[PDB]
């Protein structure tokens, strides 16, 4: 059961995209929800259309917004969650600073310390690990 | 593909685009594609004549079909291969029977396959082919079962 509630979603493979109605758009991996980004206002789901390299929104307008998906992101977290932690660093050097020690602290989450260790940019992370 | 906007029309392409994709349906290959039908005067023969040599043989067994005359229909149509001597027609519910198969393979060589009917309630084969090469027995006998 996942924390943040899903006001709609969509399925990209077997991992559940979802907005929130907190605005988030979140992933639900693992049965445990990361958020991928963060929307400002409220948007719905239109489809994720592969040609435009993107998933299509629309607010209250019947017209078209578009977020990319963050598929590097996904990606080492979804490794992460079937517990194959180095997969998940092999996309690390495609995760930037801040990501890079997020993603390590979901590495750490599902478990194994010295993995996230090696990903965190962060210092502060790799000493507490 | 690459589009530049157009205006219906039957054609025309604005002066930048972008790329795009669309999806389509899977191909499917079959055997048949491979295979060329014909029938043989007497397939005994041109059963041995291929190549007993790259002969191997396999035992299916056919449950959704309860019959002969529909069990030569679907290896027939699978493989592409016409039945021998009309051995579509087979006597209807008969104990035993021998299925002749011929058609010309890709390459083409000769691909011949017997397929032995045991009827009980449901069909049951032991399909035996003979190819001049080893890909087409292997082929015939994958694809049924």
């Amino acid at each position: 059961e996942i924390q943040e509630i899903v006001k709609t979603g969509l399925w990209v493979g077997d991992c559940f995209i979802y907005t929130s109605s907190v605005n988030r758009l979140n992933y639900y991996v693992g049965g445990e929800i990361v958020t991928i980004a963060h929307l400002d206002r409220t948007m719905y789901l239109l489809g994720y259309i592969p040609k435009d390299n993107r998933l299509y929104l629309g607010d209250k307008e019947l017209n078209i917004v578009s977020y990319s998906l963050l598929v590097s992101v996904l990606e080492y977290q979804t490794a992460v969650m079937r517990r194959d932690f180095s997969m998940a660093d092999k996309v690390l050097p495609t995760i930037p600073k801040e990501q890079r020690t997020r993603v390590a602290h979901f590495l750490e989450k599902q478990g194994f310390k010295q993995q996230a260790l090696t990903v965190s940019t962060d210092p502060e992370h790799r000493f507490e690990l | 593909f690459t589009v530049k906007d157009c205006d219906p029309n039957t054609g025309e392409i604005d002066e930048e685009g972008y790329e795009d994709e669309y999806v389509l349906e899977d191909l499917e290959v079959t055997v048949a594609d491979h295979i060329q039908k014909v029938m043989k005067v007497n397939f005994e023969a041109a059963w041995d004549e291929v190549g007993d040599e790259f002969e191997k043989e396999e035992t299916f067994t056919l449950s959704t079909i309860k019959t002969l005359e529909e069990a030569v229909g679907n290896i027939v149509k699978f493989l592409g291969m016409h039945p021998c001597e009309r051995s579509d027609k087979v006597p209807e519910n008969k104990n035993t029977h021998t299925l002749l198969l011929a058609g010309v393979f890709r390459g083409g060589h000769d691909i011949l396959v017997r397929s032995r009917l045991l009827l009980l309630d449901t069909v049951t084969m032991q399909v035996t082919a003979r190819s001049s090469e080893e890909l087409p027995v292997d082929i015939i006998l994958a694809s049924v079962g």
